[PDB]
């Protein structure tokens, strides 16, 4: 052993990586149960000072803001605003109990509880403090919790401010539960599946009224993604395909490919010295390709994905299988290149040689397909209607229990169509070729008996897939809507061929399990979708009624995508986020959100005037002035109607430099207010108010134009100023230019602020909900269809 | 498609097993494509097999190699 | 003093460009009736692009 | 395809030297149109030939 050591500074390359999920794999939610009660004000003890401004024996308790952290610049306390209603739906519960919350008053006098342990604090404060009234102290010993358990209600006693009692009365009167029965339980689940008798259902429980079930916002798609969103609904699209490929079953008891190829064989009779296109019939014969296709089209066809085709054509069973196919699926399921190259092929190879007709003369770019343009050159009633039939095959957009859905004729799902398939080939089996040779005539004939063989089985396969496919259309949430995707799925006519010789009286029924998951998957990926939107929407129509103009909508709408866990955020682009925007702007606010914010609208200024960081403005007026009287300052430098003098607006003054105005106004002494947020200093002295400091500070704004190191000056004056005997012994009322546009603390009223919040008592909250029913089916040989009639039955 | 308007560039690329557009993003452009390809399937085998080919991608991002001189290493 | 070359005034301000995808839209929109499919597709999401 | 949001538009430094450098093209221009005219029109004055 030896070693020597060497490194190399590689660099760090970091894409973003955009982290996914799918859909089995999306967890559905949790749900929100309170915490604390979500106060924005809170009282505190200040001293308090008597007119004259000096100073009493006692303290007074006023409400004051919790966290005073408010910026400088009235844009950024509109972001804070923006900022706190997105905290408060982020607060905001779904369900809450108080009594997890609540907590017993150390002062009352039935040792009753209260709701908060903040509550209880400021009770025991308040009962603490020597100089206090007797009457709260009563009030206080009377507050208890009432309780009437015939209705399951409680009322608890609660102290907070009025804002805080209307945000609080807000989440307990929408709270969204509902009151949980069995009755529920089964019409949760759709019509289709209880009016089908091969589904039988049970439970082993007997929930009471007492319990609850939060219902999902299963609202359809308000932004029409099918409309000009095609790389998202090709996502959305390939994303439920997927879903839907992993719930299709696999397949029973098949015949022996060993057998029925020996079988094939013999009834085909091939040579050992000759090449013979017949051979190519058994090419990809295997089983996990027949499993394959019965996957593909079924989840093609409920997620409503495109698909297309390729095919060899030395391989005319190929063919055969796909004229099957074209009749029983429709043709505008498929993209359009495909299925022409195969109508193509069909018409080239079977049908316009077996009347003696020339090939072909047809465009690429023909507005009709081939069968169509072929539908009337015929002259055979069998052939023609059964083209006309294919060429007429298309789905009937039904909207059935809220879901729109792409429907089949009817005269698919009960296997008639097979008849007029028979009909035709048949038809074409007792022609001449009167251009083609009769060793050809063989193998086309051959070809078709190899699958005319297997009608009953064929029958019984469209049969199937009907019902499999309206079995599990009943299991979505989301209109399913026919709009051609950007991609298809490459499907093999050998795989199909598989198919069609594979099968026989085995059914195939979709396990309840599979029926259940799939359907609380599409429900939580539908309430996900439906509640991001309703985020994104509501501070989209929220900033549009706030005049925040810097702001570009675009984080926004990433979060909307970051919180649907299966898109590429990092390669959808910025046109695209901003159409979705443009669709997002004209949908309705749900109501929580919408009433949340009509009441931070009307309470967003009233929160704003406290907060004694920031003023709200300043008034200068070059005149000696008078100082107000209040009694938690003294006597201070306020203004709180602003009327008179005019103002101006510091935002349109950031926004668009123009200091000519507010310049010229101040070197000729012209009386003037300035609004906008703006933080201040506390000067509590007395020398610094005779030398007339206040005015100083704007005559920087001329020199430095900047106007952010604006500072005005609040002087506060009382008997905790260290001056104050000036004021006691010469007898002058203190007299200020430039007084401070700003509001004062409301007083804390311990009665008229206490109130009774009332709610609910012990109820249980559920979330799996279909975890309650079992389920099973009737033998899969002994099932029926909507005819009321065995499917899987032919032999 | 040689022809008077037409030209040829023509490069040899042997020597480009050191550079830096072999190294991280080539190896992370083919995790992406994993990601979404394990994605874009229900079985569990497959997954499986789908992260191990990735976990190998995985260990040959940062790779040391053993090359003598005489007695050291 | 100056002698200068305008513009119309729809394109000082971007307005005629509204007129522009009305004309882009409504060709999506259209069928390219002889023109084959693979073709077609391809171009009428190009212009929705635009 | 690639724009959005960002508004670009010219500092004043770089229109003050746009602005100074057609200035003194053009007064370059009609100095030297002067000095031009005024030497071609002595020469055929002085019957310089």
């Amino acid at each position: 052993v030896q070693y020597e050591i060497l490194q190399k500074t590689i660099p760090t390359f970091e894409p973003k990586e955009s982290i996914l999920k799918k859909l089995e794999d999306i967890k559905p939610e949790q749900v929100k149960k309170q915490t604390k009660l979500f106060r924005i004000f809170e009282p505190r003890q200040l001293p308090v000072y008597r007119a004259n401004g000096e100073k009493e024996l006692r303290n007074r308790w006023y409400w004051k803001l919790k966290r005073d952290t408010l910026p400088d610049g009235d844009y950024d306390v509109r972001e804070y605003f923006l900022n706190l209603y997105d905290q408060v739906l982020t607060e905001m519960p779904d369900y809450l109990l108080l009594k997890d919350m609540a907590v017993e008053n150390k002062n009352s006098r039935d040792a009753g509880k209260v709701v908060d342990s903040e509550t209880a604090a400021i009770c025991d404060a308040i009962f603490q403090d020597e100089e206090t009234e007797g009457v709260v102290r009563r009030f206080i010993a009377e507050m208890r919790q009432r309780v009437q358990a015939d209705r399951n209600v409680v009322n608890y006693p609660s102290i907070l401010h009025p804002i805080d009692h209307a945000f609080n009365e807000y989440f307990l009167q929408h709270q969204l539960v509902e009151p949980l029965n069995n009755d529920i339980i089964f019409n949760y689940i759709p019509e289709r599946i209880r009016n089908d008798v091969n589904y039988i259902l049970n439970m082993d429980r007997n929930l009471p009224s007492t319990a609850r079930y939060i219902r999902p916002n299963l609202l359809q798609d308000r932004l029409n993604l099918h409309d000009n969103f095609e790389s998202l609904w090709d996502t959305i699209t390939t994303s439920n395909y997927i879903l839907a490929r992993s719930v299709v079953p696999d397949l029973k008891e098949l015949v022996s490919t060993e057998a029925q190829i020996q079988k094939m064989s013999q009834d085909l009779q091939l040579e050992a010295l000759t090449i013979q296109s017949e051979t190519q019939f058994l090419t990809g014969i295997n089983s996990q390709a027949a499993n394959d296709c019965f996957k593909t089209l079924i989840a093609a066809m409920l997620s409503q994905r495109t698909m297309s085709l390729d095919f060899v054509t030395t391989n005319y069973m190929s063919l055969i299988s796909g004229m099957w196919l074209l009749t029983v699926v429709p043709n505008d399921m498929f993209i359009r290149e495909s299925l022409v190259a195969c109508q193509l092929a069909i018409i080239n190879t079977i049908i316009y040689p077996a009347f003696g007709m020339q090939r072909m003369h047809y465009r690429n770019g023909d507005p009709q397909t081939p069968f169509q343009i072929a539908e009337q050159q015929i002259q055979n009633f069998q052939v023609a209607n059964w083209l006309h039939f294919v060429n007429n095959n298309q789905f009937r957009q039904v909207v059935i229990d809220g879901v729109l859905n792409q429907v089949l004729n009817d005269n698919i799902r009960n296997g008639h169509v097979v008849n007029q398939l028979m009909e035709a080939l048949m038809q074409l089996s007792r022609q001449q070729f009167p251009t083609m040779p009769v060793d050809y005539k063989r193998s086309i004939q051959r070809g078709i008996l190899l699958l005319s063989n297997r009608l009953g089985q064929l029958v019984d396969l469209t049969r199937l897939l009907a019902y499999n496919y309206e079995t599990l259309m009943a299991c979505i949430t989301m209109n399913m809507q026919h709009v051609q995707t950007l991609t298809t799925e490459k499907l093999q006519l050998t795989s199909v061929t598989s198919l069609c010789m594979l099968i026989g009286n085995a059914t195939v029924i979709p396990s309840p399990q599979t029926l259940f998951h799939y359907y609380n998957v599409n429900v939580n990926f539908h309430s996900n979708y439906n509640e991001r939107i309703n985020d994104a929407v509501a501070i989209i129509t929220a900033a549009n009624r706030l005049n925040l103009y810097q702001k570009k909508m675009k984080s926004i709408v990433e979060d909307f995508l970051k919180r649907l866990q299966i898109f590429d955020i990092s390669r959808v682009p910025d046109d695209q986020m901003y159409r979705l925007r443009d669709r997002l702007r004209l949908l309705p606010v749900e109501i929580r959100r919408l009433d949340i914010f009509n009441l931070i609208l009307m309470n967003m200024e009233q929160i704003e005037r406290a907060s004694d960081k920031i003023a709200q403005g300043v008034i200068i007026a070059y005149r000696d002035m008078q100082l107000e009287r209040d009694e938690m300052y003294g006597y201070v430098n306020i203004a709180r109607n602003l009327d008179g003098f005019q103002q101006i607006n510091l935002e349109e003054l950031m926004r668009t430099g123009d200091y000519a105005q507010i310049t010229n106004m101040l070197l000729n002494n012209q009386p003037v207010a300035l609004v906008g947020a703006l933080p201040f200093i506390t000067d509590s002295s007395v020398i610094s108010l005779v030398a007339k400091l206040d005015a100083t500070v704007f005559a920087q704004i001329v020199k430095l134009r900047k106007v952010d190191t604006l500072k005005p000056i609040l002087y506060k004056i009382n008997s905790d100023s260290n001056d104050f005997y000036l004021v006691a012994n010469y007898d002058w009322v203190p007299t200020s230019t430039t007084k401070v546009y700003k509001q004062i603390p409301q007083q804390f009223d311990f009665r008229a602020s206490m109130h009774m919040l009332t709610s609910n008592l012990t109820f249980t909250v559920y979330s799996d909900l279909l975890a309650f029913v079992s389920a099973d089916t009737v033998e899969p040989i002994n099932a029926v269809a909507f005819d009321n009639m065995r499917i899987m039955n032919e032999l | 498609f040689l022809s008077n308007n037409s030209m040829v560039l023509y490069t040899d690329v042997s020597q480009w097993d050191s550079s830096q557009h072999n190294t991280q993003p080539f190896r992370k452009g083919i995790i992406m494509g994993l990601d979404m390809l394990a994605n874009m399937t229900n079985d569990a085998r497959v997954i499986q097999t789908l992260n191990l080919y990735k976990q190998t991608q995985i260990n040959l991002m940062d790779s040391y190699v053993q090359i003598p001189d005489g007695n050291v290493i």
